């Protein structure tokens, strides 16, 4: 089509000819946009209808790493942007169906405790806050939290003994550098003083508190039976695997925990805690602590079956992020009652529930929504604050556009970040390139 | 009340009321033995 | 056709949907009835009269909508589905019936791949009865031919003699013989017992591709427009589940195209071509007689 | 031109414990498959020749 | 449980019934004699008169079957077992005397 334009008002249009952000599509890049760690699993069967023609076209967003290093000095940012990402992990996971019924579970925890009705002993708190709604909850903030690595927090009475046996399964699973430090070692610490060291009658620690090592760490060295010190060496050497998977990186479980066959290697430490006599404790603690480790050691087969669930959970799930998940200790941590794991181990039964393919695209196309618009308010200030230096605009002071890139992200507020955490994140966006679209139309 | 799960507390059977008459028997005899210390 | 009423009630019970672990329970038997059983027999004749793409809609679940699919795939050439729909039912009868059957792995199939799911296991499967049925049905397309001046696609001669339905049956009956060596029993005697539903219906089933392959052939005589094959934009949507409507209510009443209906399915296509040749040239004919008389 | 489903239906029906109404035309007609192989009987034979 | 050996791990659709596969694991002599009859008792089919009719095995008929069973009810009473708790061993103890 022919034109009048003045010669620098060509040079502007023929900028927009050239350099257009659309990209042809076909039915071979429909099935590539989705993630590869979906389209090769078997359990999901993909099927379209329509085939696109030759002239379709779409507009493919930027999902390029973070520039800014949020989880790097920026500790109060970082809070609420894996707060955020907590709360949209927790409504996707989905709940158990048929359970096993909780009227069925405690007329049968009943007589397996064996409880007397006139003496006052330690197993009746046993059977205290398990029901079908807090088993369902224990399911959602241990996936939830793993997939935004949101710091935990354990929260229990030291006076029962059976979130204690239930909470061995927690530390064997669940790697231990998630959990804050302060409530890991409290945890560890009334596992060691009274399943453990009275099972084999040596003294009961006298640990003081900032020492280097976790409680679990200084008793393998000191016990000496075998299948116990190969459970308390697992514990220890838990950790995730950064593994950098489709351009992503995140972090994978052990290969152990995804079989369930770190169970096997459990209950045959509990298996043997059960078969020593307890020396120098009374005949009535060794009974009421013999029946708690029974409890967790019917459900042998059941357990294997749920170590498999929450590892298979997770991996689905992984594979719907696209911004990078990094490993960092938070301020608040999301709590988790020790109560609610112990309903969960002994409620569930014989019914797999996978995550519907309607809640992975949906997964997905948040995930996206969010990393393409934070990736694209980056390049609307670093091409402003380099170009007000460009211009050598001395008199201007660059707070008011970098308060327009906190609030046109979504998520944040700007009543709490103060003025220091304003002239800071600028001296991070002067040192980023300027994206090639917008260099050419200020040169 | 008792603080156990709401299946067990409305339900009408035999080796479920008996778990809700202990767990009354066990209440009377805990406050029938923080009673005799006060006094 | 067949009852509606007492066939759902003898299907129900060879299958003992309500003593297995399963959703939907009442969902299995919705789609059987005698006004779907006439869809999907002008459905699949109508869009191979003209060539027409059509996908397919199942639910991967429902293993009985999954077997009457065997039927449709080993008679309808595999050039008229389209093949994003072809390979995700062809991937959900080998990942769930046919696999499991032999004990062999889960098929880890790529979607930007060459092959069809139907054209690697006929060569990592040792049975000959199923090599020998993945063998026909990777092979039946439409064979181009000339007749009395029109192009028109024909089926082979095998299909239309209705031979290929007494090969499903032996591909089928052993199939239903095989231990499920990981399946769960209840599971494993519901889907032995839903594959015995349409292998003890041999007599009535070659019996209809006798005629589904007639009915086309009889109205094909009357197309005088070129029958060529490409793929379209949009697809006719074909249910699987009713084509369970179709393999297990169908009769012993043959219907033929009257000769009153064959006369005016004729005349339709002759003076259609003939004004689409009419208007041709007389857009030519203004079209060079503007260019000649240099009219800008 | 005869069709033998009427004659199959009529053998469910004479013995007692069967029912007709949930016998589909598969089952009816896969049933005389199995009555032409066998041998007639000596009398029906006879008189029938 | 009487035995003190772990619990069998056992998955669905296996080719082997768990009798089948604990004559292998108990090295019992009483009460592995027991198991034994009752993973290979069977009909024996037989023709009497023409007619194809199923007998059982001349020890179900005799009642010395039950002289094998009660031999392996009375050993399996008298087994200690250290990984299960007094109580239950006394209350299987106890529903084994009834019969």
């Amino acid at each position: 089509y022919p034109s009048i334009l003045h010669p620098i008002d060509h040079a502007f249009n023929e900028y927009f000819l050239q350099h257009q952000l659309v990209e042809p599509l076909n039915n071979d890049i429909i099935f590539n946009y989705i993630p590869e760690r979906i389209r090769n699993d078997v359990n999901y069967i993909l099927n379209m209808d329509r085939n696109l023609p030759s002239t379709a076209r779409y507009i493919r967003p930027n999902l390029l790493q973070d520039r800014l290093n949020l989880h790097d000095n920026f500790e109060s940012l970082w809070d609420t942007i894996t707060t955020s990402n907590y709360i949209l992990a927790r409504s996707v996971v989905p709940d158990l169906k048929e359970l096993v019924s909780t009227e069925a579970q405690i007329q049968k925890m009943s007589q397996d405790l064996q409880l007397e009705a006139l003496t006052i002993q330690s197993e009746t708190q046993f059977l205290t806050g398990i029901n079908s709604q807090a088993a369902n909850d224990c399911f959602k903030t241990l996936i939830a939290a793993m997939l935004s690595q949101r710091t935990m927090s354990l929260d229990f009475v030291t006076t029962n003994y059976m979130s204690l046996i239930s909470g061995m399964w927690l530390l064997t699973v669940v790697p231990n550098d998630m959990f804050i430090r302060e409530s890991l070692v409290a945890c560890q610490l009334a596992i060691i003083n009274t399943i453990i060291y009275p099972a084999f009658g040596m003294q009961r620690m006298h640990y003081r508190n900032g020492d280097p090592q976790t409680p679990f760490q200084i008793a393998e060295q000191q016990i000496q039976n075998f299948q116990v010190a190969n459970w308390l060496h697992f514990v220890n050497n838990n950790q995730f695997r950064q593994v950098v998977i489709d351009g992503v990186l995140n972090q994978v479980l052990n290969d152990n925990i995804r079989n369930g066959h770190v169970v096997n290697q459990l209950m045959e430490a509990l298996m043997q805690l059960s078969r020593q006599q307890f020396p120098t404790m009374p005949v009535d603690y060794k009974r009421s602590i013999q029946r708690g480790i029974l409890l967790l050691s019917n459900r042998l087969g059941q357990l294997v079956d749920l170590t498999r669930l929450l590892a298979y959970n997770y991996e689905t799930l992984m594979a719907c992020i696209t911004m990078n998940m990094q490993h960092v200790q938070t301020l608040t941590t999301e709590k988790l009652q020790l109560t609610s794991v112990t309903s969960l181990c002994m409620l569930i039964g014989n019914a797999t529930v996978i995550p519907s393919p309607q809640t992975l695209f949906h997964y997905y196309n948040v995930n996206v929504n969010f990393h393409s618009n934070y990736n694209e308010r980056i390049n609307d200030a670093v091409a402003i604050i380099t170009a007000a230096n460009r211009l050598n605009l001395y008199q201007k002071k660059m707070k008011s556009i970098v308060e327009d890139f906190l609030k046109r992200l979504q998520i944040f507020d700007i009543s709490r970040v103060p003025d220091d955490q304003m002239y800071r994140l600028r001296d991070r966006l002067r040192l980023l390139p300027v994206e090639i679209r917008r260099l050419d139309i200020f040169n | 009340e008792i603080k156990i799960a709401d299946e067990v507390k409305k339900s009408n059977k035999e080796e479920s009321k008996q778990l809700l008459e202990v767990l009354k028997t066990k209440e009377e005899h805990q406050k029938e033995v923080q009673y005799e210390i006060l006094q």
